[PDB]
């Protein structure tokens, strides 16, 4: 639960705020390359199903 | 007065230092807890229980 | 001998596509998985060299916040969509393409302006969507070759106000890993639990094959490793 | 020993009989893993004594729960040693310490 | 999850949001030290005042 | 060494019932999968504690 | 120009601090290569680096290491334990045995070992035992073997060597010379260059081991290692 609610806080000035990523692939890339924080808020595109 | 020790010993006041990940080298995103603890075994040991 | 390590014997491919793949090796010493993993992880992700777009002009856009007619998408998403167009270039280090289109329907890649030193990955790649027959795009993207992932962010600088109007800058992504994750389990050689299987999961552009992509990684670290190696 | 303590390790560890404490001062004779000779003072041993006091250490006995009671010297020879000083540590005892 | 798309979805989410908490909370390094227990300041004078 | 893959042949598929007293509800009694591993302390999934 | 070009890193420089502690400077890196390098040599160097360590001693008159000796302050396991602390360096065999020989009052150290040619003793002073009469004798035969990692003896039993005679005693090998890995990544300013790393590892080990040596065989490994990886289908 600390874990997930780590991952999906946003902070207000972050690594990477701003950036418009192409997906989630994207955002776990630069994630791991250090180049954006996990609390980033970013527009993302996602692809969702109903 | 736990403070001041930690001064005299040119550790940090807080009591937390900056950890990285032994498998990736990458630092924890936050500084750790990282002091001395008086551990004790408790003679319920696993090799009388199974 | 003292010196003898365990070198993977089983050795496994699952193509999910042809971008996706996992693979496993094993056996590996204990922790070797997480090195190996680890490194070639960060090879791949932030050192392999590849060709990506960076820079968009669009003829009625100033700025990257600027409205268009008779695009359905915002130059936003058309960037994004820019982003995701996979080219691969032989000999040339940097190119300039030309796309110009009027029409309703679809504006994908394969209407960019043909060159013979440029390859172009998915034609069917959607660039963005024209509404109208009184619609016309007319824009030039540029093409450089470069290693890993370099954010416009980090190129917006006041000595680069040589920018003309409407030079958007567009992230860089040279490497061609879209994703690379390890995972490491438990493996066993005549009872001898301590051991390590890893497994690779690898997605890519349709510029290399994840299979090219992990030997490339692997060189470059061998390679790199060339200057300490005292044996064959 | 506990690096944070309360002051009492060395209190359990005398009162609780683990630890060979000296019952008079001197110099200590001769030591080894099972034996410690001490010389007593003059000012200290009765009138007619030889002046000599013997240690004799518990080595590797079973306790009630199936675990180890052991005593090892903490002296040396020729070390002065003085009335209550511990001689020898006792299990989960260090320099006269409780170490759980 | 189990509502919508049924029981072997759910147990792979399980498995896998279970997987994602632990990495991302090791991550994290999230330790509690004696800087956290953070004491107001008007506590003193509340209770001056009762 | 036969004697150990004889084993590992016949845990395959064959689960066994794993139970923490006291069985308060019928949760308290769920079948699992076996796993041979080195040691004597049983493995639990974390997901189950509850 | 020539991005797919990575210069590529040699050891510029080794200090040596102490005998057991030294600092290895790797240049040129490239970016974010310091950190790889650095993980993957740490990782390698702290779990596979060979070594020499003590596993069988046999002290005459002693049957059992849970008894004592006449004479000897330290008990026979706590005699064990210091022997499992000795550094000791073979030059040409995979396995030695090692003759201490001492009597009269005194500390029994590593200097009073026999020594053969080809074995080195880094640490003369370390103590091995006490002998507090002058009647008092100890004779010991040690043998050391070079192997790689933490064997301990319970699973050392596994080779299963025929009758071991009562008075022989079993040491844990932890055969790594190695004791703390660190790494720091700086910049390095050449080549009139600006984007170049330096890789500066800081090794404190038992004294057994030179440090090029170390990180050779480290690269070694990692080559060996990513051979799977670049042959792959």
């Amino acid at each position: 639960v600390l874990g997930l609610y780590y991952m999906t806080r946003d902070c207000v000035n972050a690594k990477g705020e701003g950036m418009v990523l192409t997906g989630p692939k994207e955002a776990e890339r630069l994630y791991r390359s250090g180049l954006a924080s996990l609390h980033a808020r970013v527009k993302v595109r996602i692809t969702e199903y109903e | 007065e736990i403070k001041e020790l930690l001064k005299l010993g040119d550790l940090p006041t807080s009591g937390q230092i900056r950890l990285y990940d032994g498998r990736t080298g990458e630092q924890f995103e936050r500084p750790v807890t990282v002091g001395y603890m008086y551990m004790l075994k408790l003679n319920h040991l696993v090799d009388d229980k199974m | 001998s003292v010196t003898e390590f365990l070198k993977p014997r089983l050795v496994d491919i699952e193509q999910v596509s042809s971008t996706h793949a996992k693979v496993t090796l094993e056996p590996l010493e204990r922790g070797f998985g997480h090195t190996l993993g680890n490194a070639l992880r960060r090879i791949l992700l932030s050192s392999m060299p590849g060709c990506a777009v960076t820079e968009v002009e669009i003829d009625g856009v100033l700025h990257e916040y600027s409205t268009k007619e008779g695009v359905q998408e915002d130059i936003l998403e058309i960037l994004l969509n820019l982003k995701g167009l996979a080219v691969r270039v032989q000999g040339k280090d940097e190119v300039i393409l030309t796309l110009n289109k009027s029409g309703i329907g679809p504006v994908t890649a394969a209407d960019i302006t043909h060159d013979g030193d440029v390859e172009i990955v998915k034609p069917q790649h959607v660039i963005c969507h024209l509404t109208d027959e009184n619609a016309s795009i007319s824009m030039r993207i540029k093409v450089q070759r470069g290693r890993g992932y370099v954010p416009a962010s980090t190129r917006i600088h006041s000595e680069e106000d040589e920018r003309p109007i409407g030079r958007l800058l567009v992230d860089a992504c040279y490497s061609p890993v879209e994703r690379i994750a390890y995972n490491v389990e438990a493996a066993r050689v005549e009872q001898r639990t301590d051991l390590d299987k890893l497994v690779i999961e690898m997605e890519t552009n349709g510029t290399i094959d994840p299979e090219e992509a992990i030997r490339r990684a692997a060189t470059i670290l061998a390679e790199q490793l060339e200057a300490f190696v005292d044996l064959r | 020993k506990p690096l944070v303590g309360t002051g009492m390790e060395r209190a359990v560890a005398v009162d609780s009989g683990v630890t060979a404490v000296a019952k008079r001062g001197g110099v200590v004779q001769y030591v080894d893993a099972s034996r410690i000779v001490i010389k007593v003072n003059e000012d200290e041993m009765y009138p007619g004594e030889a002046g000599i006091d013997i240690y004799n250490l518990t080595k590797y006995t079973r306790s009630n729960q199936n675990t180890c009671i052991n005593q090892m010297p903490c002296v040396s020879l020729g070390e002065p040693v003085e009335r209550g000083d511990v001689l020898a540590d006792g299990p989960s005892t260090d320099l006269g310490e409780l170490a759980l | 999850c189990y509502r919508i798309l049924g029981l072997k979805p759910t147990v792979i989410f399980a498995d896998q949001i279970m997987y994602t908490g632990f990495a991302y909370a090791a991550r994290s390094g999230a330790s509690v030290g004696i800087d956290d227990m953070v004491i107001p300041e008007k506590k003193h004078e509340i209770i001056s005042e009762a | 060494a036969v004697v150990w893959d004889i084993l590992d042949e016949v845990i395959r598929e064959h689960p066994v019932l794993l139970n923490r007293a006291p069985t308060l509800h019928r949760l308290g009694i769920q079948a699992f999968e076996p796993v041979l591993i080195e040691g004597k302390a049983i493995q639990l999934h974390p997901l189950v504690c509850a």
